[PDB]
């Protein structure tokens, strides 16, 4: 159960990574 | 290019009032089975 | 090779037909007299 | 509204009425107390009678305990009633 | 301790072969008939007065 | 058989006698 | 204007009693149903299959008649009467079980036939099919207890038989070998049945005590005329009325009689599930814990382990007789009795 | 409930079926009758000391 | 005007005649003995 | 059609059912089913 | 705005993000059965398909890679118990590998469709509306639903291209992967004869092949387009689910009764062979064989193989489980070691006596010896004071045969009514109930499992059925009835057809 | 809309939205195919119920 | 009393995860 | 642990109760 | 290996508590413009 735990945390901050680049909010100037 | 189809979703109040009844009375009720 | 219930399975199966048969007959016939009427 | 059949109030107040059925329903009465004390419901549908239900020394139940020897099962419990 | 209480009624009672106990469960059988059907049927019968992305 | 007969004697009579009594009203429909 | 269209006017015809296409199906299976129970409980016995009477003309009334469920020796036999069992004897069918059977396929069909002779007349109409949607839940309990349960135990001999006494021997068994009120999907079921009972009460009381003064006579039942347009009572005194006593109340006309829908038909559906689990014996019989406690410590006792002893009481009592293909044999010094009992 | 609670119980059909000699030509009554007994012997085991549970 | 034999007309007999020869197969039954 | 008054079928129709339950009743004590 | 439960429905219009929601869908799929496998590869102990076979230890999906034919680990294990098979890249790990893989591919098409759902191949030429062409697709997809199958019967099942399929003896002691041949001919359709999977595959497809050439160059007739409203895809929500709630029950049906596509080898025994005694009748056949050549009882006894008299065991009937006694069957009565050989109870006098054996009715079940007559000889009583029958007063001994116990009597009665109260279950075995701190209660099967949540979805999927078929015939009612409508159509006599205003008067 | 080489490509697979035969088409050949189909499912459950009993066919795992 | 560790798990979740995604649609309902 | 359960899951309903009552959306005759 | 049973309740609550927090506010802020 604590490798489990280990790696969806893990699992979950790549797919936080992969949110956060292609649908980050896009700055727009002014 | 935005997607004519979006609507917005709503639950009101009273919709939440019975949810949150309708789980935790279900939650009461099934909680001496999963500790068996 | 056609064992007894081979048999019986046909004989049910040709005495459903038979009833369905009868039944729209039946409605069919009735339902050619008993016309409805459009103005 | 009326989907034009005859209204019941009509026909069972009817006198027509009264003369056919005066009879009918008492026929079928009839018929229906022969069926039983001719004994011939029993023979149509297998029912024991008071006195066929064991034979004379069992105590035992005739049950039938196989599928497909299962009518001549139940044919051989009533020879050995004779 | 319901179910202790039904249990044993049965057995000093007979409760189910008693008429009023079966007047109970047409009671309540028929309560829950009477329930979905009167819902359903009104609920049927709802005149338009929305469209279909809210609720009726 | 002979009781498959007096158990069917009286509905024939019902039949024939409801069949002699509305004989004549049921051949006005034909329609 | 093919025959099928001439037909299809004629089905539909507006007359007394409605035919339709689903009449087709819906008269022959639902009449052959009810007239196969009738002469079941009228004329048959149950002596060759279960060793027991069950006809007027064996002596029963009207509580212990049925029409009874097949030999265990039978299996799931589809039990024709024109198949290997029966050959074709139509005396020894009823004597073999073929009625229960009969019952059980034409009563199954006339079901579907109802539901299609409402989607039918819903549809020719114009209303919204809700009631055929509601009558999924009767479906749906019918199905599980006359033909899934079975299905998953050695054969038909344990579905229900057809009346009113071998219904509550059902009842019994299914606590003594099942333990199915401990099941929370009979639970919820039983809160859907009393639920739906008490909204149907606390409606119809909460309406006719809120008329408005319609007509002049002390028979308030002539001051309604179906098509006015107005609420025949007050929605608003009615609101008043539950949220002082009660703390809430409806104030919608709609979601009241969508929840009244809701309550039993939702029921019926959770206690179909969990028959479904008793097909395969997945029962909810015990709580390990309560009886890894019970069996070391013996002053442990609660209304649980009292059940159970009801239970095992029932089972060993009454299976040489339910069960009479078994040919148990309990000798008087093996029976589960307590003290002078 | 409220008059069971006075003793006057539901129907007993028990042996109420017998054949031309007498042998008990049981009913589905029977069987329910099978199942109380099961319950009345086993309910509150260590309680009774004479032989009828009479209240 | 009316017709005396309709769909309604089967539907009633279909249920009312075996009703009554049940009924009098019932009644000859309360004098069996066994 | 219509002379035989309706309030006269009901009571003889009414007696008759009172007739044929009675019947019933009755054997319940007499015959098959009476425990005797 | 929308309601909580009609959120997905903006999909309707757009087959676009319907495509790539399908997409997200099937990736999700995928990505459980590639999880699940790995959890079962993490704790499956492959150390003895004897005593400790799959479907004893919880494994779900390892039976189904074993059925089509993956059989070893990359770690060098069969679940055959061959130790060095080298398995390839198609193992249970290489399995559920692409399994993942699979999944994170269907991921990032989903992401595509979704950002790129206003493609011109989605909307009608005629008008510039989103239209698909249900019809046409169908036709299109029956074909390759055809095609696959035909594929997968005539090369994967046949061993022509592939492995072929599990396949065992009677009592499934021999069971493994193996090509099977068509079966043609009446046979081909009893649910125990695999060549029958073989053709229904070979036959099927190449009806669906025909079929699907059918339906992609044949339109439907007017009739048949208006009355099941085909240019409305909730009808095919609705057709589809009814055809996956028969395809529902069907898969209980033939995992509870048993059929040559679930064998007892991966999803253990059914209920049935317990009711009839299967095992017991065929162990007893080999028994009265080995006495007829001149074997002991000792010898006949001891030939009898582990595997076999395991399955002459209640514990391994699925019907004797409970909905919340979880995890494997070893967490209930422990992990078998042994047997202990078989029992044979004897009284004073030397005749031999006959534990009854509990059904699977029973969650307890008291212990009667009756003779080879049925006439009870012993009991265990439960009030003594009258007691006639009990295992004290008719001198009954045990004496083991096979087994751990093979020629060992015992005579104190309180063992000889210890070994008699598993009699009751059959066969008597060891079991290691330290490792999983197992609780002595019987659990239910992978077969039980499978079989319990294919019915409750199938009859689930029944009443999505009624609703989106509902939804399809009345559509136009959906919101509310028609605001005015007249009293003329739903008042009695008024129009001679119901509601068809066509025949007024 | 956007178009793409592959959607080009598929674009006439999507094309022919509405399109009917005319009246009742190939129905009576559908008829005749599915009563054809209800047979041959009778039979497939007659034998696995063992109400229709073949030669050489043992429905038991001794199969 | 010797229960299923796991339990507590499985209510603490079966509570959580269907509340707060009704609290979820609620407050996003509330400030629009 | 699960006697702590049980409490808490009831102590959430009674909470309930009582905004269900007093923070209702109040009904309007609208 | 012999780890504290309740470091999964601590994990999963220490996750989903904050977690969901944050959504709540997201999508509040998200239909407001
Ligand atoms: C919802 C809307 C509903 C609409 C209502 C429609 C109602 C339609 C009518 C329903 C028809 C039901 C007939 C099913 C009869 C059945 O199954 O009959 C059962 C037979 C299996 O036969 C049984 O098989 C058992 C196992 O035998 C096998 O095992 C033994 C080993 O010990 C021997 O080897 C033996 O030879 C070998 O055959 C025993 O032999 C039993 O005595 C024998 O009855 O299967 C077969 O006909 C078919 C098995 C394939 C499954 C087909 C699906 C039907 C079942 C779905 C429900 C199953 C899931 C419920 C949970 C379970
Ligand atoms: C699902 C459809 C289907 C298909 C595609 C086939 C196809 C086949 N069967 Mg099977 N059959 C089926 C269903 C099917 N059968 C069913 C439901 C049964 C009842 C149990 C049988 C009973 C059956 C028998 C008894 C025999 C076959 C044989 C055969 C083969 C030769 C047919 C012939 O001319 O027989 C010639 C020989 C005969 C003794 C006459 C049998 C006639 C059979 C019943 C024809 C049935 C198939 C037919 C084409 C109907 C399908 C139409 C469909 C595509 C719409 C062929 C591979 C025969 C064979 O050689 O294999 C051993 C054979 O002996 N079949
Ligand atoms: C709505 C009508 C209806 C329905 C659904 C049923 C249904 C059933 N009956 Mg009941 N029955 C009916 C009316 C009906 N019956 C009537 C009116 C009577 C009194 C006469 C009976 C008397 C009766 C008895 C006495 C028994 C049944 C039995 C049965 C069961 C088995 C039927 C069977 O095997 O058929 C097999 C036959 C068919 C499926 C019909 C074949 C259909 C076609 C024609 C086959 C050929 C297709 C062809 C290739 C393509 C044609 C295309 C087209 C365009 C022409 C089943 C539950 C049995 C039962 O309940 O046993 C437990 C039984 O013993 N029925
Ligand atoms: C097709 C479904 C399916 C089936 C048949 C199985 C079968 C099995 N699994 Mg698998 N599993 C599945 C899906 C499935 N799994 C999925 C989706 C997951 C991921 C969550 C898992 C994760 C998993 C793990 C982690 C483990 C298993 C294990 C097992 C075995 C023991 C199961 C057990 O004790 O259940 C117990 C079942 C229950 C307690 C039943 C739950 C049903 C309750 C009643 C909830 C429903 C109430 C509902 C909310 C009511 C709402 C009403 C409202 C609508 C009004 C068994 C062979 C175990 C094993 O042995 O592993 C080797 C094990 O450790 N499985
Ligand atoms: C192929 C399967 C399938 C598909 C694609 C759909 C698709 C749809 N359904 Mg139908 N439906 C199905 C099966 C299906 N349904 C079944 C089996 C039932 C009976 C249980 C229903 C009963 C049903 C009703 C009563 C309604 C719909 C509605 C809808 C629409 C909106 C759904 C939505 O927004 O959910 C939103 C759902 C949620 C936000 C969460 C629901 C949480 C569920 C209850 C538990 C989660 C399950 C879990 C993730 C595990 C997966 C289960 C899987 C293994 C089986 C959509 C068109 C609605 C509609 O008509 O709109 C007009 C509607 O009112 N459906
Ligand atoms: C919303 C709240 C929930 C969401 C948050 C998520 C949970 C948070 C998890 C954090 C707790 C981690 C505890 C893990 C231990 C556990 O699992 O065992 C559970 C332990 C109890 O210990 C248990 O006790 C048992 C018998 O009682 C046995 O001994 C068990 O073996 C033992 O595990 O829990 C506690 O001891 C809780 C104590 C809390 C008091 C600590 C505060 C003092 C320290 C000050 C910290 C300030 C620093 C702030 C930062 C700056
Ligand atoms: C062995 C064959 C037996 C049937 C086999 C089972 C399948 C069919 C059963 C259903 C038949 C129902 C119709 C019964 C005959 C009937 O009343 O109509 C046909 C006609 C005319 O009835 C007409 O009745 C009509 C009203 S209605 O359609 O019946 O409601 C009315 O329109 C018309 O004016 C009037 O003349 O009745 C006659 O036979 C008169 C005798
Ligand atoms: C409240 C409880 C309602 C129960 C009904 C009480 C009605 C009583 C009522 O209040 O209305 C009385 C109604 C008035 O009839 P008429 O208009 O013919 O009589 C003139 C009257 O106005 C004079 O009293 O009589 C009938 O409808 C009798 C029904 C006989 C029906 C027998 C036919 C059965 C057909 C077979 C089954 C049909 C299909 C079933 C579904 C598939
Ligand atoms: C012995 C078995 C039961 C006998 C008494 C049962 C009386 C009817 C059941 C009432 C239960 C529902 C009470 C709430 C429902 C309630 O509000 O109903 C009110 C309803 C209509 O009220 P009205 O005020 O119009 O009529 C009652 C009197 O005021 C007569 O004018 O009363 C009836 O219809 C009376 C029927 C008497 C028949 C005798
Ligand atoms: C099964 C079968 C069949 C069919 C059959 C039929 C169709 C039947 C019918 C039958 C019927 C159809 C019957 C009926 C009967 C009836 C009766 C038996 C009744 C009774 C009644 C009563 C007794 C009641 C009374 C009362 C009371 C109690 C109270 C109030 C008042 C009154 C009056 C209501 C056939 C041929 C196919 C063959 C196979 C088998
Ligand atoms: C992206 C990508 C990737 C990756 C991937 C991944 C890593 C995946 C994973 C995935 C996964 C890993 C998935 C999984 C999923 C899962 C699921 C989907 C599950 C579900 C479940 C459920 C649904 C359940 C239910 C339930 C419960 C909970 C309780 C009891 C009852 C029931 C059973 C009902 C790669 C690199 C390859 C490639 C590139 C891209
Ligand atoms: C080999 C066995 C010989 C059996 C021959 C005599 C039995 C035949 C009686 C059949 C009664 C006809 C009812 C069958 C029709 C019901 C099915 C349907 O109509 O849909
Ligand atoms: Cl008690
Ligand atoms: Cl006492
Ligand atoms: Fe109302």
């Amino acid at each position: 159960m604590e490798t489990i735990t280990y790696v969806f945390i893990f699992a979950c901050i790549i797919a936080l990574f992969f949110f956060a680049i292609f649908f980050r909010e896009p700055p727009r100037i002014t | 290019e935005p997607n004519p189809n979006r609507q917005p979703v709503e639950l009101n109040r009273t919709s939440l009032y019975l949810g949150l009844l309708l789980i935790l009375v279900l939650a009461l009720l099934f909680s001496s089975y999963f500790f068996n | 090779t056609i064992t007894p219930s081979l048999k019986g399975f046909f004989i049910g199966l040709l005495s459903g037909a038979v009833v369905l048969g009868l039944t729209f007959a039946v409605l069919i016939a009735i339902s050619q007299i008993d016309k409805v009427q459009r103005s | 509204g009326t989907t034009g059949e005859r209204p019941f109030s009509d026909i069972i107040t009817s006198v027509r009425y009264w003369v056919i059925h005066s009879i009918t329903i008492p026929a079928l009465f009839i018929a229906g107390w022969l069926f039983v004390s001719t004994g011939l419901a029993y023979d149509v549908f297998g029912t024991p009678r008071p006195d066929s239900y064991y034979a004379q020394e069992q105590r035992s139940i005739p049950l039938v305990t196989d599928r497909f020897e299962a009518k001549q099962q139940v044919e051989t419990f009533l020879e050995q009633l004779k | 301790g319901t179910f202790n209480f039904m249990i044993v009624f049965q057995a000093e009672h007979n409760i189910l072969m008693h008429p009023f106990h079966q007047l109970g469960v047409a009671g309540v059988f028929g309560g829950a008939l009477f329930c979905a059907m009167h819902g359903s049927l009104v609920t049927s019968s709802l005149i338009r007065e929305t469209t279909e992305t809210e609720s009726a | 058989d002979w009781r498959v007969l007096v158990v069917l004697l009286p509905v024939l009579l019902a039949a024939g006698w409801a069949v002699r009594n509305i004989l004549p009203y049921a051949v006005k429909q034909v329609q | 204007r093919g025959w099928f269209d001439i037909l299809d006017d004629w089905l539909k015809r507006d007359r007394f009693v409605f035919v339709g296409w689903s009449g087709i199906l819906l008269f022959p299976c639902a009449y052959l149903a009810l007239g196969g129970w009738l002469t079941g409980t009228t004329f048959v016995t149950s002596w060759y299959t279960h060793g027991l009477a069950s006809s007027y003309l064996e002596g029963c009334n009207f509580l212990t008649v049925a029409v009874s469920t097949p030999a265990n020796s039978m299996g799931h036999s589809l039990l024709l009467l024109w198949g290997p069992e029966a050959q074709g004897d139509f005396t020894r069918w009823c004597q073999l079980g073929g009625l229960w059977t009969f019952i059980a396929l034409h009563g199954a069909f006339g079901l579907i036939g109802f539901m299609l002779r409402q989607f039918e007349i819903a549809r020719l109409v114009g209303v919204r099919p809700y009631n055929a949607i509601a009558f999924s839940a009767p479906i749906a309990v019918f199905v599980s207890v006359f033909l899934i349960y079975p299905l998953g135990q050695s054969s038909w001999f344990f579905a229900p038989s057809f009346g009113v006494a071998a219904i509550f021997r059902f009842l019994l068994f299914f606590q003594g070998f099942h333990n199915w009120t401990l099941n929370p999907f009979h639970m919820m079921g039983v809160a859907g049945v009393l639920g739906g009972a008490l909204l149907c009460a606390i409606h119809g009381a909460t309406v006719e005590n809120t008329l408005f003064q319609d007509g002049e006579g002390a028979s308030t039942f002539r001051a309604f005329n179906p098509t006015q347009a107005e609420e025949t009572y007050s929605m608003v005194t009615a609101n008043r009325f539950w949220s002082q006593i009660f703390g809430i109340a409806f104030s919608n006309k709609r979601w009241l009689h969508f929840f009244m829908l809701f309550v039993p038909v939702t029921g019926l559906w959770m206690s179909a599930i969990g028959v479904v689990g008793l097909a395969l014996n997945l029962r909810s019989y015990d709580f390990i814990s309560q009886e890894i406690r019970a069996a070391e410590d013996p002053e442990f006792e609660t209304f649980y382990t009292k059940n159970l002893l009801l239970n095992e009481g029932i089972r060993a009592w009454m299976a040489p007789q339910d069960q009479p293909h078994e040919n148990f044999v309990f000798p008087e010094e093996v029976l589960p009795r307590g003290n002078a009992l | 409930i409220s008059t069971m609670a006075f003793n006057l119980n539901g129907f007993n059909f028990n042996h109420s079926v017998i054949d031309a000699k007498g042998n008990v030509i049981n009913t589905w009554a029977d069987i329910i009758n099978r199942a109380n007994l099961g319950m009345e012997v086993m309910h509150e085991r260590n309680a009774h000391n004479f032989p009828l549970d009479l209240a | 005007s009316y017709p005396i034999f309709t769909v309604r007309w089967v539907a009633v007999h279909t249920l009312a005649v075996p009703t009554i020869f049940f009924l009098g197969a019932i009644a000859a039954m309360q004098f069996i003995q066994r | 059609g219509g002379r035989i008054p309706l309030w006269i079928v009901a009571t003889v129709a009414g007696m008759g059912v009172i007739v044929i339950v009675g019947l019933f009743f009755y054997g319940a004590y007499a015959g098959l089913g009476s425990s005797l | 705005g929308l309601p909580w439960y009609r959120v997905h429905t903006v999909l309707i219009n757009d087959p676009g993000r319907l495509i790539a929601a399908h997409l997200m869908h099937t990736a999700l799929v995928a990505g459980w059965a590639g999880s699940m496998a790995l959890y079962e590869l993490a704790t499956f102990d492959p150390s003895d398909p004897v005593l400790n076979p799959m479907w004893r230890q919880g494994m779900f999906v390892l039976p189904f890679m074993a059925r089509l034919g993956v059989t070893g680990s990359w770690s060098g294990w069969s679940i055959t118990g061959e130790t060095g098979i080298d398995p390839g890249f198609w193992s249970f790990e290489g399995v559920a590998l692409a399994h993942i893989v699979l999944s994170g591919l269907l991921f990032l098409a989903a992401c595509w469709h979704w950002v790129y759902w206003d493609l011109e191949l989605f909307r009608d030429p005629r008008t510039g509306e989103p239209a698909l062409d249900l019809p046409k697709m169908f036709g299109i997809h029956l074909f390759l639903a055809g095609l696959l199958c035909f594929g997968f019967g005539a090369f994967h099942l046949t061993g022509l291209f592939g492995p072929g399929m599990w396949v065992s003896d009677p009592y499934g002691l021999t069971g493994s992967v193996q090509p099977v041949a068509p079966e043609w001919g009446p046979d081909g359709f009893n649910p125990y004869n695999p060549g029958g999977v073989v053709a229904h595959h070979i036959a099927a497809g190449i009806v669906g092949i025909i079929a699907g050439l059918f339906h992609i160059l044949v339109r439907p007739p007017q009739r048949l387009y208006k009355a099941l409203r085909m240019g409305n895809i909730e009808t095919v929500l609705s057709s589809s689910i009814a055809a996956v709630f028969f395809a529902a029950f069907v898969v209980a049906g033939t995992m509870w009764y048993g059929s040559a596509t679930t064998p007892i080898e991966l999803f253990g025994p059914t209920r049935y062979q317990w009711d009839s005694s299967y095992f017991q009748q065929e162990i007893n056949r080999r028994v009265q064989a080995s006495l007829a050549s001149g074997a002991t009882l000792e010898e006949a006894w001891s030939a009898i193989p582990e595997k076999l008299a395991f399955y002459d065991y209640i514990g391994n009937n699925p019907a004797k489980g409970g909905l919340f006694r979880t995890g494997p069957m070893n967490k209930g009565d422990g992990i078998a070691q042994a047997w202990k050989g078989h029992a044979v109870f004897r009284n004073k006098e030397g005749e031999e006596l006959f534990v009854r054996r509990m059904p699977a009715f029973f969650e307890s079940f008291p212990v009667i010896l009756t003779d080879k007559n049925g006439v009870v000889k012993a009991d265990i009583p439960f009030r003594r004071a009258e007691s006639k029958y009990s295992f004290e007063q008719q001198g009954v001994t045990v004496s083991f045969y096979g087994g751990e116990l093979n020629g060992q009597t015992f005579t104190d009665p309180p063992t000889v009514k210890s070994y008699a109260r598993k009699a009751i279950f059959g066969e008597i075995f060891e079991f290691d109930t330290e490792t999983l701190n197992s609780d002595g209660i019987f659990r239910t099967s992978p077969r039980g499992w499978f079989t319990f949540a294919h019915a409750v979805f199938a009859l689930l999927f029944f009443f999505g059925h009624i609703w989106h078929g509902a939804r399809t015939l009345f559509r136009d009612v959906f919101s509310g009835i028609d605001p005015e409508l007249s009293p003329e159509q739903v008042e009695w006599g008024f129009y001679q057809k119901v509601g068809d205003v066509t025949t007024r008067r | 809309a956007r178009r793409t080489w592959l959607g080009d490509i598929l674009r006439p697979l999507n094309s022919e939205y509405g399109k009917v035969a005319p009246g009742w088409g190939t129905t009576p050949l559908m008829a005749v195919f599915m009563g054809l189909f209800l047979v041959f499912l009778l039979i497939i459950l007659e034998i696995y119920n063992s109400t229709l009993i073949l030669d050489g066919v043992n429905v038991s795992w001794k199969a | 009393m010797e229960v299923n560790q796991l339990g507590l798990i499985a209510t603490a979740l079966f509570v959580l995860v269907p509340s707060v995604f009704l609290i979820i649609l609620y407050v996003q309902t509330e400030s629009q």
